[PDB]
């Protein structure tokens, strides 16, 4: 009832499992990256147009739109670098050298203030991703590491990050199952708590920013009160195919497995509904307070392979859901809110 | 596109912080007084050079002396509203304390230009105790904080205070 489905288009220029798929801040562009290192920046309004295409020689692991300077895409490599890419010039601006011995740039967050980004730099894998890592605030226009955050008790691989609206707060999820909330000028975490028995895969502030959501390897979707140090507000057990591991199998004995690496859950413009992954397509839940189960209010379908990452772009009261799957296909479902 | 601002209202107990907030959002007032217990908020949509701002306005217990709230609450803030009662000079002499306590807990990088507004509330009542010039001078000394004399009872200058912190935060 709340959403009218107007159509579903397919972007098919990737030929490998998608790793990231994110709409820019304007809503007009998508950046998507597959496991074979191919980046596509493309439009869908008014036509599905591949605005740019790169093939990275080195592995790429994370992707993040700039907020102030939209048309800038940040790309975290597997060789300790962060690339700033100009999506309107179709051109690398620079490659910032982050860290020598911790090369997996697992997560990137651009500050809304436009000057800095936080990134996650993890040691190589091999429970394979409970290895150490760094969380660094990098100041782009000074070109130096402004701050390193203390990851108590031991350094740990940070999977996922998200800024609050003014850029003073960063919520993070680590391989050890802990949420850590950091003040952007205290190197000590302002707050941390055990959140999942397993890795935290995605984190996000609620719309009003008085709670944070996490999705974890233990299969649970939990809302936490950040005014009372991660007091569980609500808890839900999502379907098994919302957190994977995501597996594409064939008649040839050849199987692909992918652990959550990308965006696992996405929200409409004010946080009433949540897109998630499934084996057949995106599943949209309402987020009202039944508190025992989430009501599945819409299902997008359209995929022959498991969906591993999602995104939800809102403006116009005209939402736009992206669902990306292991066959490399990206489906774009347009909704109208009522 | 939507923009969130969190607005903190600070000041001594009884200066009219709840009354001012309810007058801004609900547009109504109650002569009955009941002390605010922790911190809690109301939200309203306003707009600024044709851009819609979701303004989350927070009420703080004045008796609580801004102390044991969250970093999540302190660092989430984008505007500070300092309120005193013009018919009560002690509520004015505590302004330096409330502003210092905000700057310590909220810790803005650029305090000089942080969006502050100072409200001398309750000018509907006669028998002012705080001279206008003296409040003007105090607000000026802190690098020209915008100063308003207000009445939540008669809805005088509430819109101006909120618009001012909204515009200056959106910069
Ligand atoms: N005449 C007049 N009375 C006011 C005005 N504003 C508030 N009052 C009265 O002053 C009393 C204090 O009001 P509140 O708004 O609850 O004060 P508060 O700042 O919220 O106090 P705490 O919650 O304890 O920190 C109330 O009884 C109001 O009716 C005003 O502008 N004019
Ligand atoms: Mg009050």
């Amino acid at each position: 009832q709340p959403f009218i489905v107007l159509g579903q288009e397919e972007y098919g220029e990737h030929h490998s499992s998608i790793m990231h798929c994110r709409v820019d801040c304007s809503g007009r562009r998508v950046a998507s990256l597959d496991v074979d290192g191919v980046i596509k920046v493309w439009s869908f309004n008014p036509i599905m147009q591949t605005k740019a295409s790169s093939i990275s020689k080195s592995p790429l692991l994370s992707l993040e739109w700039a907020t102030k300077r939209d048309r800038l895409l940040l790309l975290g490599s597997g060789v300790g670098t962060v690339r700033l890419y100009d999506t309107e010039a179709k051109k690398n601006l620079c490659e910032i050298n982050i860290n020598d011995n911790m090369p997996r740039i697992l997560s990137l967050a651009c500050s809304p203030n436009g000057a800095s980004f936080v990134c996650s730099a993890a040691a190589p894998s091999l429970g394979m991703n409970q290895v150490p890592g760094r969380l660094l605030l990098w100041d782009t226009k000074t070109m130096k590491q402004q701050l390193q955050f203390s990851l108590d008790p031991e350094p740990i691989a940070i999977n996922c990050t998200a800024f609050n609206h003014n850029g003073n707060l960063l919520v993070t999820g680590a391989a050890d199952g802990v949420i850590r909330l950091f003040d952007m000028q205290q190197h000590e975490c302002a707050m941390s708590w055990r959140a999942h028995y397993g890795e935290v895969y995605s984190v996000e502030f609620s719309y009003d920013e008085n709670t944070v959501y996490s999705i974890g390897e233990d299969g649970k979707f939990i809302q936490w009160n950040i005014h009372k140090s991660g007091l569980k507000v609500s808890e839900y057990s999502l379907p098994s195919d919302a957190t994977g591991p995501f597996v594409l199998s064939g008649y040839s004995g050849y199987k692909q497995v992918q652990v959550p690496r990308g965006r696992l859950f996405a929200f409409d413009s004010e946080g009433n509904y949540m897109l998630t992954c499934s084996a057949t397509g995106g599943v949209i839940y309402k987020l009202g307070g039944d508190e025992k189960v989430l009501e599945s209010c819409l299902s997008l379908g359209g995929h022959r392979a498991p969906v591993v990452t999602v995104d939800w772009s809102t403006a116009m009261d005209c939402g736009t859901c992206l669902t990306a799957s292991m066959d490399g296909k990206i489906k774009l479902t347009t909704l109208l809110a009522h | 596109k939507k923009v969130l601002l969190k607005v903190i209202i600070l000041g001594d107990s009884g200066v009219g912080k709840t009354s001012l907030m309810n007058q801004y959002v609900n547009k109504k007032f109650s002569n009955q007084y009941k002390a605010t217990i922790g911190a809690d908020f109301l939200t309203k949509e306003v707009m600024v050079d044709d851009r819609l701002v979701t303004m989350q306005i927070w009420d703080t217990a004045g008796l609580e002396r801004f102390q044991s709230l969250g970093v999540a609450f302190y660092r989430g803030a984008d505007c500070c509203v300092l309120v005193f009662d013009v018919t009560a000079p002690n509520t004015f002499k505590t302004l330096d304390s409330w502003r210092d306590e905000f700057l310590i807990q909220a810790s803005p990088r650029d305090p000089e230009n942080f969006p502050f507004v100072v409200l001398g509330n309750k000018i509907d009542l006669e028998n002012r105790q705080v001279a206008t010039k003296r409040a003007q001078a105090w607000c000026y000394s802190k690098n020209n904080i915008p100063y308003f004399e207000t009445s939540a009872k008669e809805a005088i200058n509430v819109e101006q205070a909120f618009q001012t912190i909204a515009r200056n935060a959106l910069k």
